[PDB]
């Protein structure tokens, strides 16, 4: 994103959160000092083989979005996540219109 | 620590004939002094290791070693002063007084003062070596 | 009130007040409940002298309490206790930030932690500090708590000026100023605020780094100095804003460095560091100090050499003043700054030292003549080490008086007005010796030297008062003999070259003075008329019992009032004056078989303050005089103990709801406990009974008052006052408590204590009693949830500090004091000074005193 | 002895000593701050070395630094002052400048944690090759020490088989040089690394619980020297830190109990002790208000210790000696807390009548406060100190702790007191005191031990 200098995926991969040390929706490990971008390539890659195109994106809007959701409920953590998980979206988003699958832009 | 012994129960003029220097370890007693009630003291008949000790002290004179293993000594000085200083009481030979001031100097007082390479001209002058 | 003094009737409500402001988070606040007798689990209780008289090591140990951090109570209280008293060094090495991660994030409420550790790192911090830990240390998600937004946004100043932004800077630390002055401040009716102090110091570090990133270059920065060095000659009294304000700077010219800023952040250092020395803190004050150490600073490292001169190493400090001064007279080396300082504390050293004859030191006073030659405070210390020199050659034989030492006091003489650096302040240093030779001359009416040089003095005396001793007090008690021919002289020129003289309304070896005096070029009015007048009034209306007319009601007299009303005083500020526009008159009528009394009416149209005394008190007046010290020793906390002055000039001369405070003591007269019955089981009836029975009476009740008087600026600001003069009643040995203790007026801050009428009057008094200061049974109560160990405790520790390392020189004032006519002791307790709490201290030495 | 007088040949031959004695042992603005640096009195010059340090800059300056809050045992502000756990890692694959490993890790090594040990032991490994002896010794034995976070003790020995060839190879020399006073790290770490790992006396599990009685015995072969010879507890507190599983490790801190009986220095007791009141152990948190007291102050430990004191009188209080030792601390802390006048310390001396007999150095202690308060008190023939010596004496026969050794203590006085009599004796009061001490220490003598 301008300015944000990375590759936003890297810029993920400096996202630890100490009091969240369980999550898991579609195999989602995330710990005390483990990196929202460490699951987050960990996602992308395995993702890649399993996953189609738009199953894909589906898999990381709602899998990144229960991210989304337990990161902000939790207040006492601070969302560092969801501004750069939310442009993760957006790439998704835009990747293609007919690739993107309306049932996914719903969720 | 036998002469702050000597002079804080309160002799003076310790007689160079009492003064005995045994070979094997180097201990300096006081045979009499004579010393219960400032005996001699306010009498004190005679008013009276140079840089011989500093060439054998070392290459750095009395730089460290000196006053450092004197100073863990000084820790050992200080924690037992009443100790010590009962075993002072052994110059009555015939005082209270001027041994409690002195041995508040043990712990630490200073003449006339309520405190309580540069170290080879200080720790030289160490008073706990050069007093007397 | 309604149930015993410990108990869980009592502790549960206290524990949860704890909890609640735990939340809020007032530091000191904080140090007075964890300490309040708190008898939980040993760590959590220990705070007892959490600060005062034993306080890094506590502190290490709340560090490594909260180092596994999962008490977040204990390390927010860790970080209390770092700031309490300023261990800022192991704020930022607490290694929850300073690390390759930091923050856990949103440190809730919890947020004393980041309000504690910001303030720290921002006195002591840089790029890397407040870059990366406030890029830590904001990132939160509850908005709940400010400190942190303030302190961030001091901190983002900081990072802006490294940046080299004048305009962001000055926009960052301006919006500190809306936040703090928004929600910070605190209102009126209280405004005994020293609470708030913290908080608007802050507020004026944040105003200093504003100018000085506004400051246009060297010149300018420089201007800059000095109007900082003008703040440090009238901002206030206390090392903890010392230590802020000039540390905030510190991180200033830090963090901003050039190489014109590099000799900026050395200078800085250099105050913060010998500022933080002279009010007794010798730790952090020394930490800074060797940070400018790494920077070419003699004399620097002759102060430290100084605070060892008080604690370990007399000799070596002696010795390295000695060899530096005399080879370090090449390049540099200002001889009348650097070499003048060095051998002058060399001087002042072995005065007090005398483990090598005074021989070389009167030689070192002439090498200072020599070196120093622009400077003068060596001049004025050999006036009074020649003072030490008259007393020495007094014990040498029948020579006390000198001439280099006069001619060190006609020069002093030739400069008196200029400045006033030291002149008010050390005038017991003078009238010690001349009232000393004073009693020389009526003694030996060998000593054939009282006459010329008495006469010197008298001389000397003369040409400062005629066109300026005004220091006379109990020495000067009365005036009603000649003998001397300079006594009544000066006590009554200076009442004409000091223009209160219009009210007053051995037998004959007083007149002929005063009919000299009359004869002198100078006569308004013959005063012996009206003092004889009101004494034949007195003397025939001292017996007519049963079982005031004829000099009353009369005034335009030629004396002053002999009520006590005449000497509110100035101090060094630099044209200095010995009482604003004011003409006593209204001789009082009252038959009061004396309160006659008047106010401030000066031009503007304010008042001014007003206290009654009598009878030839001036250990009240060496009270000011301390004041004054802190005041040169200032020159966060910030204790507000305000002051009047009861000088003289002659005999029986000089100086929360209360109204609340009134009734309330009435109250706790007027529940008809008997009056004067308790005083018959205190001393006529059993003693070690006695005991117990001041026990009855700290059960039976007074606290109740002063807590309904407080709230949170009330009792804050009062505890720190009792705390520093009553660590002051103390270290004087002063004690002997007074009926109206406090009486103060009500709108915005005066807070203080009054007695002090009494000087060593407990321990060198007839019958001695108990040696202490004012404290009462109950005066843990007095404080209430803090208990009289609490911010009392802490204020009593900068108590300490505030006047420990001019404690040689107080101790040396206090020397003179004295006076046994109406030594070992003395020296004692100054080498004291040198080196609950009613709960157990009121039953301890109050009742080994009186059981 | 061929020299001038003044020291004006020594300008070449100063600076070699200095280089010398930091091997051999035998131990301008920033050359007249080290005045104090060793006297007696450390904290001054100490934080003048941790400031000249924090500028992280000078490596002479920084080892003097850490080889000095060193000497007498920072070993937790050492591990605090650590460029390591920080922005970046240490002195990363530290080249020759790795002498503040050398000096750090045994900070941690006996004042640290699994946490601690080990994010010092990633740390520290570092290097290339393993050219490093000091902190590489150190290094064996965090390491050992992680090894017992994963808990096999076995494979813990081997890291103490590699420690110990490490030490014995590449750190002593013969005698004829040296005596072991300044051999004090070597030894001092020797002794630490058999109580790390070593299985022969101690090797059965009904040895060590009988263990825990016959470690009590360490300070015999080790010795008394604060230094690190003292070992009545405080390599107690190292045994069960050894042996932490559960159960034992709930008793690492219990074990640390009578500790911290041994600390002005006492940063380093803080940290240990702070660690260890994470246990509540009562007996650990009377040594906390003894370092605090140590310090130097009197009341604050008076009141925690009282008020503990006044407490356990059923809850935990070790019925061996806990409240016996808060006791102990008590004593000291009335007698140089100056408060505690005859009847306030016998209270506690009837106290100790009440609930323990075992351990009278306590009585002792009532006794030289008595000494301090008698003698500034008739500074003779005083009735009130003739009974006081009288129920001293009777507390002289039994629980002998110190009879023999402190009872010159009060006779010596008495005796004087005699002598005086005998050349001058109104002093017609010391008759009765005289006659009566007499008989109850002939009663005593009668009814005493024998040496």
């Amino acid at each position: 994103i301008i300015g944000a200098d990375l590759s936003t995926i890297e810029i993920l991969n400096r996202l630890k959160l100490d009091y969240i040390t369980e999550f898991k929706f579609k195999n989602f490990v995330i710990a005390k000092g483990a990196p929202i971008g460490k699951s987050i390539v960990s996602l992308l890659l395995r993702c890649k083989k399993t996953l189609t195109l738009d199953r894909f994106i589906d898999t990381l809007l709602e899998d990144i979005a229960v991210l989304i959701k337990e990161i902000s409920v939790h207040p006492n953590e601070s969302k560092l996540a969801v501004p750069f998980l939310v442009a993760l979206m957006y790439q998704i988003v835009q990747f293609r219109p007919s690739a993107t699958h309306n049932l996914a832009l719903k969720d | 620590v036998m002469a702050m012994v000597g002079h804080i129960l309160g002799l003076g003029d310790r007689h160079c004939e009492n003064i005995l220097l045994d070979i094997q370890t180097g201990k300096v007693l006081h045979v009499d002094f004579d010393c219960l009630f400032e005996k001699g003291k306010r009498l004190p008949v005679p008013e009276i290791l140079t840089p011989n000790l500093l060439d054998a002290l070392g290459i750095i004179g009395t730089e460290g070693t000196f006053k450092k293993s004197s100073e863990v000594t000084l820790a050992l000085m200080r924690k037992n002063e009443v100790a010590l200083m009962n075993v002072i009481e052994t110059i009555m030979y015939d005082i209270q007084k001027a041994l409690k001031v002195l041995r508040n100097k043990i712990r630490g007082i200073d003449p006339q003062d309520g405190l309580v390479t540069e170290t080879l001209i200080q720790e030289a002058t160490s008073e706990d070596n050069l007093s007397k | 009130r309604q149930n015993p003094h410990d108990k869980n009737q009592n502790g549960q409500l206290l524990k949860n007040l704890q909890i609640t402001y735990e939340e809020i988070g007032d530091i000191d606040s904080l140090d007075g409940v964890l300490r309040t007798f708190a008898t939980g689990n040993l760590v959590s209780k220990i705070e007892e002298l959490q600060y005062s008289e034993n306080w890094k090591l506590a502190q290490d140990c709340f560090n490594v309490l909260g180092k596994f951090s999962d008490d977040p109570k204990t390390t927010t209280r860790m970080l209390k206790s770092m700031y309490d008293h300023q261990l800022y060094s192991q704020i930022i090495s607490n290694s929850s930030f300073h690390s390759s991660d930091g923050k856990i994030s949103l440190s809730p409420d919890v947020k004393e932690w980041y309000s504690i550790g910001l303030e720290a790192a921002n006195l002591e911090g840089n790029v890397q500090t407040l870059k990366n830990w406030v890029e830590q240390i904001e990132s939160l998600r509850n908005i709940d708590d400010r400190e942190v937004l303030l302190q961030y946004n001091i901190a983002k100043a900081l990072i802006a000026i490294s940046n080299e932004d004048p305009l962001r800077t000055q926009k960052y630390i301006h919006n500190s100023f809306r936040l703090i002055g928004t929600n910070f401040i605190t209102s009126s009716k209280e405004t005994t605020l020293l609470k708030k102090q913290n908080l608007l110091m802050k507020l004026h570090s944040l105003y200093d780094l504003s100018f000085l990133s506004s400051a246009k270059d060297k010149f300018e920065y420089k201007s800059n100095t000095t109007i900082l060095d003008y703040r440090m000659e009238r901002i206030g009294a206390d090392f903890v804003p010392n230590h802020y304000i000039l540390s905030m700077r510190k991180s200033f010219d830090q963090l901003k460095m050039n190489e014109q800023a590099d000799a900026d952040l050395g200078k800085t250092f250099f105050t913060l560091a010998q500022l933080a020395r002279n009010n007794a803190r010798l730790d952090i004050a020394s930490e800074s100090l060797m940070h400018c150490l790494e920077r070419r600073l003699p004399q620097a490292e002759l102060e430290f050499a100084e605070i060892l001169w008080k604690q370990g190493e007399n000799d070596r400090a002696l010795k390295i003043v000695q060899e530096i001064h005399e080879k370090y007279q090449e390049n540099s080396s200002v001889n009348a700054r650097d070499r003048a300082a060095v051998l002058l504390k060399f001087t002042e050293w072995l005065d007090l030292s005398n483990n090598s004859a005074s021989e070389q030191i009167i030689k070192q006073y002439q090498d200072i003549f020599q070196i120093d030659s622009k400077w003068d405070k060596p001049y004025y210390s050999i006036g009074l080490y020649y003072s030490r020199l008259l007393e020495r050659k007094k014990a040498e034989g029948y020579i006390t008086n000198g001439r280099f030492e006069y001619r060190a006091i006609s020069y002093f003489l030739l400069a008196f007005e200029k400045n006033t650096a030291k002149v008010r302040e050390n005038l017991p240093k003078v009238i010690t010796f001349w009232l000393d030779i004073a009693a020389a001359s009526i003694s030996e009416a060998r000593k054939e030297m009282l006459s010329k040089a008495t006469e010197d003095i008298c001389s000397h005396v003369e040409e400062a008062l005629q066109h300026c001793w005004y220091f006379v007090l109990t020495q000067l008690l009365s005036r009603l003999l000649h003998s001397h021919q300079s006594s009544a002289q000066i006590i009554m020129h200076i009442l004409l070259s000091l223009a209160y003289i219009t009210a007053l309304v051995r037998v004959l070896r007083g007149k002929h003075i005063l009919e000299k005096y009359r004869q002198h070029s100078q006569n308004p009015h013959d005063l012996v008329s009206s003092a004889l007048d009101l004494t034949k009034a007195l003397t025939r209306v001292c017996l007519q019992d049963v079982k005031f007319k004829f000099d009353m009601n009369v005034a335009p007299s030629a004396m002053v009032v002999p009520v006590r009303k005449n000497l509110d005083i100035i101090s060094p500020l630099e044209g200095y004056q010995p009482r604003p526009v004011v003409s006593i008159i209204r001789f009082g009528s009252s038959y009061k078989v004396k309160p006659k009394q008047l106010n401030i009416i000066g031009s503007d149209g304010n008042i001014y303050g007003i206290m009654c005394k009598k009878e030839d008190v001036r250990q009240d007046n060496q009270y000011m005089q301390f004041a004054t010290t802190m005041d040169f020793l200032l020159s966060k906390r910030s204790l507000g103990i305000n002051i009047y002055s009861v000088l003289s000039l002659r005999e029986d001369c000089g100086i929360v709801t209360l109204r609340s405070i009134l009734s309330t003591k009435y109250e706790s007269l007027k529940i008809k406990y008997s009056l004067k019955s308790l005083h018959d089981r205190w001393q006529h009836t059993a003693v070690d009974g006695k005991l117990e029975f001041y026990m009855e009476q700290v059960d039976k009740f007074l606290y109740q008052w002063f807590l309904e008087n407080f709230w949170f600026n009330a009792r804050n600001t009062y505890a720190r006052s009792y705390a520093v003069m009553a660590m002051v009643g103390h270290i004087l040995g002063l004690g002997d408590r007074h009926c109206e203790n406090i009486l103060l007026d009500i709108q915005t801050g005066k807070v203080l204590h009054v007695d002090f009428d009494c000087l060593f009057k407990g321990k060198r008094l007839p019958v001695p009693e108990i040696v202490p200061f004012r404290l009462t049974p109950n005066l843990l109560d007095a404080l209430g949830i803090i208990g009289t160990e609490g911010t009392f405790k802490k204020s009593s520790e900068v108590t300490l500090a505030l006047m420990r390392k001019n404690e040689v020189a107080l101790m040396n004032v206090i020397e003179t004091i004295m006076y046994d006519r109406n030594q070992k002791a003395l020296k004692v307790l100054r080498n004291k000074i040198r080196g609950l709490s009613v709960a157990g201290q009121t039953e301890t030495l109050i009742q080994e005193a009186t059981s | 002895r061929q020299n001038p007088h003044d020291k004006n040949q020594n300008g070449q031959l100063l600076k070699n000593l200095q280089i010398t004695y930091e091997e051999i042992g035998d131990i301008n603005l920033v050359s007249k701050i080290e005045e104090l640096q060793y006297s007696e009195n450390w904290k001054l010059a100490q934080d003048c070395f941790n400031v000249l340090g924090k500028f992280s800059d000078d490596p002479k300056t920084t080892t003097r630094m850490l080889k000095s809050m060193y000497d007498h045992q920072l070993y937790s502000q050492i591990i605090s002052n650590s460029s390591f756990h920080s922005s970046d890692g240490k002195i990363s694959l530290s080249p020759d400048v790795k002498e503040w490993y050398s000096i750090g890790l045994e900070a941690a090594n006996l004042e640290g944690n699994v946490q601690t040990l080990k994010n010092w032991v990633e740390q520290i490994e570092s290097l290339r090759n393993i050219d490093d002896r000091e902190v590489l010794l150190q290094y064996n034995i965090a390491k050992a020490l992680i090894a017992i976070s994963n808990e096999d003790p076995l494979r813990t020995q081997k890291y103490i088989h590699n420690s110990f060839r490490l030490i014995g190879t590449n750190f002593i020399t013969s005698s004829k040089e040296t005596t072991l006073l300044k051999k004090q790290n070597l030894l001092m770490k020797l002794h630490s690394l058999y109580d790390l790992s070593f299985l022969s006396s101690a090797k059965d599990k009904f040895e060590y619980k009988s263990n825990t009685t016959i470690l009590d015995y360490r300070m015999e072969r080790i010795g008394a020297d604060f230094v690190p010879n003292h070992y009545i507890l405080s390599m107690r507190k190292s045994f069960d830190q050894l042996k932490m599983n559960e159960q034992a490790d709930a008793d690492l801190g219990k074990t640390f109990f009578t500790l911290a009986q041994l600390a002005a220095r006492l940063d380093i007791a803080s940290e240990s002790l702070m660690h260890c009141l994470e246990r509540r152990l009562p007996q650990a948190e009377l040594e906390f208000a003894e370092i605090l007291w140590k310090q130097g102050e009197n009341d604050r430990a008076l009141k925690i210790v009282q008020e503990i004191h006044e407490k356990y009188q059923e809850n935990s209080s070790v019925n061996a000696r806990d409240r016996a030792a808060v006791l102990l601390k008590f004593t000291e802390w009335l007698d140089l807390s100056n408060n505690s006048a005859s009847e306030q310390i016998i209270k506690q001396y009837q106290d100790i009548f009440q609930i323990d007999s075992k351990w009278d150095k306590p009585y002792y202690s009532i006794g030289l406060y008595y000494s301090r308060l008698l003698e500034r008190k008739k500074a003779t023939n005083g009735r009130f100190e003739y009974r006081a010596i009288s129920y001293f004496l009777l507390a002289f026969e039994k629980n002998t702790a110190k009879v023999r050794e402190n009872l010159p203590k009060v006779i010596t006085f008495w005796l004087d007191i005699a002598a005086a009599s005998i050349s001058e004796a109104r002093k017609e009061m010391l008759s009765k005191a005289t006659e009566d001490i007499c008989s109850h220490v002939e009663e005593a003598l009668q009814h005493c031990p024998t040496y």
